[PDB]
RNA sequence: UUGGCACCUCGAUGUCGGCUCAUCGCAUCCUGGGGCUGUAGUCGGUCCCAAGGGUUGGGCUGUUCGCCCAUUAAAGCGGUACGCGAGCUGGGUUCAGAACGUCGUGAGACAGUUCGGUCCCUAUCCGUCGUGGGCGUAGGAAAUUUGAGAGGAGCUGUCCUUAGUACGGGACCGGGAUGGACAUACCUCUGGUGUACCAGUUGUCGUGCCAACGGCAUAGCUGGGUAGCUAUGUGUGGACGGGAUAAGUGCUGAAAGCAUCUAAGCAUGAAGCCCCCCUCAAGAUGAGAUUUCCCAACUUCGGUUAUAAGAUCCCUCAAAGAUGAUGAGGUUAAUAGGUUCGAGGUGGAAGCAUGGUGACAUGUGGAGCUGACGAAUACUAAUCGAUCGAAGACUUAAU
C-alpha cells in the first residue's frame, strides 16, 4: 500500500451490516434473484471453505450438497446483491482453506462444533 | 561454419577499434602525495 | 478536445448500477498548468503545452534531474507557474478556450465520457520467438531436437536472402500503445483522481495521457 | 535478493558462517556482493540480542554456530553468550546502523572488488 | 471446458448413461464449450431398454461442469462433475425427468422445458 | 503432367512424405458488385468485374493419393531446387542378418511380401532481428512539424416493429448491440507457479538421558501461500464516412436530315483502392527542417579565457536491463539498508495455570512468527574533488 488513495476512493462501497465469521462456519446467504420483472430472495445454506482478498476485493466461498452433487458459490464480500448473512453454526477447523472437503463425502465430511 | 576467405590486415585492424581499456577515476589525496581510487579506503578516501 | 496528463496508481473494482462488478484503474492527475500556445502563424499548427509534476527551484551543485535553474527555469518563468516534470502537446483541443498560465482541473471530464489512454509498455527485455510472436513449438518427445526455436527464414536458390521483417528474436517491451473507446466511471475532485473502466498500458507510477475519443 | 552463485542450502550455510565470524573478531574482509548480504543478517542477530528474552535466545541459536572465543586471563565463552553480553550492552541507544562497509582495492588472483565489514 | 474426446454423465432417464463429445457446434475453429452450449456426442454406456441405444449419434446440452461459469455481478458457481441432457431438434428433452441441480444460464438459452423439470435451479 | 534432346554439376548440386515458418500469382472456394436466362418466391444455370482478408477437427489405407465420420460462410487451384534437413523427425526408399513364393544345374536374380537396422559441423562475408560508439549538420536543453516507411482493415446468428401480405415456402431498404476466429494491453476477479514465508510429520546423527533446535534424505515428504511473471482470466479493436474508379445503368448529343451512353459534356456505381480516414517508428548530407528558453572574459575571439536542469568520470539503486543504453538519487538528501509501525499470508508461540491414570484438552491470546509490498525516522553508506566544453566566416541583395 503506497499512497492512501485506492482505499479513499473505495471507502463508500464497503458495508457495515456484515457479521464476523471464520472458515468452517455454516452461513445462510440471502441472494436477491432478479428474473423477468419480479424480484425474489433465494436462500443458500452451506459451509465457508475459503476467505481471501482485502478491502473491497474480499471474497468468500460456501460449499453444499444439493441432490448428491456438490455445489460451490463465490460472491464478493461487499456485494449489493446480498440481502443479509446470518451465522447458524460455529465449526472448529485447524487450517485456513478446507480443500480436503472436495474429496470427502458422507459422514466423513462432518465438522465438529466448538 | 568455416571462414570462406582469409581476413586482410585492413579489416582485422578495423574490428579492433573499440577493443581498448579506459582511464580510471584516480582521485587526488589531501595529505599522502600518491594518488588513489575514488570512494576507496586510504589517506584521501575520495575528494 | 479535453486533454489531461496523469499518473497510474493501481487497479481496483467498483460496483455500478444493478449490482454489476466493474474493474477500474485509479489515475492521479494534479498540478496541470498550460505552459505555451503554438499558433498557425508562428509554427503552422495549433497546439498547447501542458505540465504535470512539480520540482524544487534554484540550486547550485546538483548532479540530478530534480532541482536546478537556467534553461527549464526560464521557460517555466514565462508563465506564472513552477518548473514541471513532464511536458506534452495536444493538437485536438481548441486553442481559444485556454490561457498561458491556466490550471487544467479534472472537472473537464464527466462520468460516461469516452476517452483514449496512451502510454509506454512495461518491457520484458530480450525475448524469444515463442514469446515475442505467437509461434508454436515442435514435438517435446518422439526423438525430436526442435523445441522453442524458429523454423525456416526463406526459400532456396530463387531470392537467396531474408525479406525485411522475418519476425526473429529481439528486445520487446518499451512501446507507445494507445487503447481506444474507454469510459470514465466516476471523477473525484477532493483527491483529483479519475476512474477509467478497464486497464491502461504501462507499469505503476507511470505517465499516461487522456484524450476525448474521436470516433 | 542475491543468490551469490550457490545452492539454496550452500548459500544458507555460508551466510551462517560469515555472521559467526563477524561476531568473533568484529572485523572481517571479503567480497562486496557477500558483504551486502551478511550486513542484513548480522543486523537482525543484534536486534534479537537487544531483547534479552528467552524466546530471542532460542531464535538466535537457529543461526549462530557453536564456537569457543578466548579472552584475556584464560577466559572462554560461546559466541551466543558474547552476542547477549558486551555486544548487547554496547548498542543500546543506537536504533539501526551497527555494521559499516569500507571499499578497498581489487584482488590479484581475479578482479574481485574486496571490502571490509566492521561493527561501529 | 468440455472439448473433444470428453466423457460426460447423462442427467436424465433417456436410456443413455455415458456419452463422448464428437464436435462442439458454434463456429469454425471452436475449441471448448461451457454451460448452455449444444454439442454432438455418441452413447458409450446405455441401460437395458429406453429409447437411446449404444453407438448412437445424438445432440445434447451441458448443464453442469467442473469449471463453473462467471456471472455479470461478479459471482461464480462450480459443480463436482460434468453432465448434459440429450435434447431433440426444437431444444426439447428426449427424457421425462432430470437428476441433480441445473445452472440458471439455461433460462437465457430458451430451455424452459429443461429448466421447468430440474429439481433445483441455481 | 508422362515424354524427346544430353547444354552446367561425378577432386559429391546428398534425400519422398510429415513438422515449423513463409512469401507471390488468379484460370475465384467464401464474402462484394452486376448481366441474361426454356430466369415461379425462396433460390440458382451461365457470364462479366473484382485478389483485400479468410480458408476445420478426426478414423483408415503405406503414404504424396484416396475413402469415410462430424462440422463450416468456405473447407479453391498453382509457383518459389515438385519452397524450406549447416532449422527437426527417419515412417517411406533404404547397406551388411533372416524367412516365404516363383525363376535358375549352381553362385544367385524378382518394378514380389515380411521382422530388424549409427542423419557430421565452434557462423568469416552478404542477408535479417535487436542494440550501442564516432563524426556531420556549421548549436546547450526541452517540446515538436513529417507522407518517405510499416501495420490493420468488410465473418456469424437470433430479436423485433408497415405482413410474414408479394411471389405463388419465402426478397433486396436506413439503422442500439450478442457471438467465432485473430490481434493488442494488463493482474482487480477465477486459477497456475512461487528453492532465504508460516504450519504438520517419518528415519538417522550431534551437544551425558529426554527434550527444544540444527545437518542429510529430490525443497525429505505433505497442506496452504506475499511480491513478481503469467492464461484457460479481465478490458479494447477491426467502425466510419470522404474522393475519384471497374463491369454496368443512364441523360443530353453530333462527320447516312431517324437512330446512337460518346467524338464534346452531366450523372450513378464495388470487400473496389494502392487514395483518404485510424495506429506506430521517422530530419530526411534533396548539409535542410521548427518554436521557446539559458550562456562572456580573454584579448586582433590566435581561442591565452571560458561559462550554460551543459556533459561526464565515480557512487546508492530499479518502473530499465545480455553488456552498454534508459530512468529514480548523491547530505540543502528518503536512493538502498536498517529500526519502529502497517498491509496481506499462515492459524493459535513460549512461559505460567488448570483438566486428565496417559496419549492429549483448555485459558491467559485472531497468539506468535513473517523474502520481494508500504509509510515514518538520517542510526550506516551515496564524502573534501577532478576532467571535458554551443554559434557568431565569407558575397550581395533589400533594408
Amino acid at each position: 500500500t503506497n499512497h492512501k488513495l485506492i482505499e479513499a476512493v473505495t471507502k463508500s462501497q464497503l458495508r457495515t451490516d456484515l457479521p464476523s465469521f471464520r472458515p468452517g462456519d455454516t452461513l445462510r446467504v440471502h441472494v436477491r434473484i432478479i428474473e423477468g420483472t419480479r424480484e425474489r430472495i433465494q436462500v443458500f445454506e452451506g459451509v465457508v471453505i475459503k476467505r481471501r482478498g482485502g478491502g473491497v476485493s474480499e471474497t468468500f466461498t460456501v460449499r453444499k450438497i444439493s441432490s448428491g452433487v456438490g455445489v460451490e458459490r463465490t460472491f464478493p464480500l461487499h456485494t449489493p446483491k446480498i440481502e443479509k448473512i446470518e451465522v447458524k453454526r460455529r465449526g472448529k477447523v485447524r487450517r485456513a482453506k478446507l480443500y480436503y472437503l472436495r474429496s470427502l463425502r458422507g459422514k466423513a465430511a462432518r465438522i465438529q462444533e466448538i | 561454419a568455416v571462414p570462406k576467405r582469409r581476413t586482410s590486415k585492413t579489416r582485422k585492424n578495423k574490428r579492433r577499434t573499440h577493443f581498448k581499456i579506459s582511464v580510471p577515476g584516480m582521485t587526488e589525496c589531501p595529505n599522502c602525495g600518491e594518488y588513489k581510487l575514488s570512494h576507496r579506503v586510504c589517506k584521501n578516501c575520495g575528494s | 478536445t479535453k486533454g489531461i496528463l496523469g499518473r497510474k496508481i493501481g487497479m481496483t473494482q467498483v460496483f455500478g448500477e444493478n449490482g454489476e462488478l466493474i474493474p477500474v484503474t485509479v489515475v492521479e492527475a494534479k498540478e496541470n498548468v498550460v505552459l505555451q500556445k503554438k499558433t498557425v502563424e508562428v509554427d503552422g499548427y495549433n497546439a498547447i503545452q501542458v505540465g504535470f509534476e512539480d520540482k524544487k527551484a534554484y540550486k547550485k551543485d546538483a548532479k540530478s534531474n530534480k532541482y536546478a535553474n537556467k534553461p527549464a527555469e526560464g521557460h517555466a518563468k514565462k508563465a506564472d507557474a513552477a518548473p514541471k516534470r513532464f511536458i506534452r502537446e495536444f493538437r485536438n483541443v481548441d486553442v481559444d478556450a485556454y490561457e498561458v498560465g491556466q490550471e487544467v482541473s479534472v472537472d473537464t471530464f464527466v462520468a460516461g465520457d469516452v476517452i483514449d489512454v496512451t502510454g509506454v509498455s512495461k518491457g520484458k527485455g530480450f525475448q524469444g520467438a515463442i514469446k515475442r510472436h505467437g509461434q508454436s513449438r515442435g514435438p517435446m518427445s518422439h526423438g525430436s531436437h526442435f523445441h522453442r526455436a524458429p523454423g525456416s527464414v526463406g526459400m532456396a536458390s530463387d531470392a537467396s536472402r531474408v525479406f525485411k521483417g522475418q519476425k526473429m528474436p529481439g528486445r520487446m517491451g518499451g512501446n507507445t500503445v494507445t487503447v481506444q473507446n474507454l469510459e470514465v466511471v466516476q471523477v473525484d475532485t477532493e483527491n483529483k483522481v479519475i476512474l477509467v473502466k478497464g486497464n491502461v498500458p504501462g507499469p505503476k507510477k507511470g505517465l499516461v495521457e487522456i484524450r476525448t475519443s474521436i470516433k | 535478493y542475491r543468490k551469490l552463485g550457490r545452492t539454496s542450502d550452500q548459500r544458507k550455510a555460508m551466510l551462517r558462517d560469515l555472521a559467526t565470524s563477524l561476531i568473533i573478531s568484529e572485523r572481517i574482509e571479503t567480497t562486496e556482493a557477500r558483504a551486502k548480504e551478511v550486513r542484513s543478517v548480522v543486523e537482525k542477530l543484534i536486534t534479537l540480542g537487544k531483547k534479552g528474552d528467552l524466546a530471542s535466545r532460542r531464535n538466535a541459536a537457529k543461526t549462530l554456530r557453536n564456537v569457543e572465543i578466548l579472552n584475556e586471563d584464560e577466559t572462554t565463552q560461546t559466541a551466543l553468550q558474547k552476542l547477549f553480553g558486551e555486544i548487547a550492552e554496547r548498542y543500546t541507544e543506537r536504533q539501526g546502523g551497527y555494521t559499516r562497509i569500507l571499499k578497498q582495492g581489487p584482488r590479484r588472483g581475479d578482479g574481485a572488488e574486496s571490502v571490509i565489514i566492521e561493527l561501529v | 471446458m468440455i472439448q473433444q474426446e470428453t466423457r460426460l454423465k447423462v442427467a436424465d432417464n433417456s436410456g443413455a448413461r455415458e456419452v463422448l463429445t464428437i464436435k462442439v457446434l458454434g463456429g469454425s475453429g471452436r475449441k471448448t464449450a461451457n454451460i448452455g452450449d449444444v454439442i454432438v456426442c455418441t452413447v458409450k454406456n446405455a441401460t437395458p431398454g429406453g429409447v437411446v441405444k449404444k453407438g448412437d449419434v445424438v445432440k445434447a446440452v451441458i448443464v453442469r461442469t467442473k469449471s463453473g461459469v462467471r456471472r455479470n455481478d461478479g459471482s461464480y458457481i462450480k459443480f463436482d462433475e460434468n453432465a448434459c441432457v440429450i435434447i431433440r431438434d426444437d431444444k426439447g428433452p428426449r427424457g421425462t425427468r432430470i437428476f441433480g441441480p441445473v445452472a440458471r444460464e439455461l433460462r437465457e438459452g430458451n430451455f424452459m422445458k429443461i429448466v421447468s423439470l430440474a429439481p433445483e435451479v441455481l
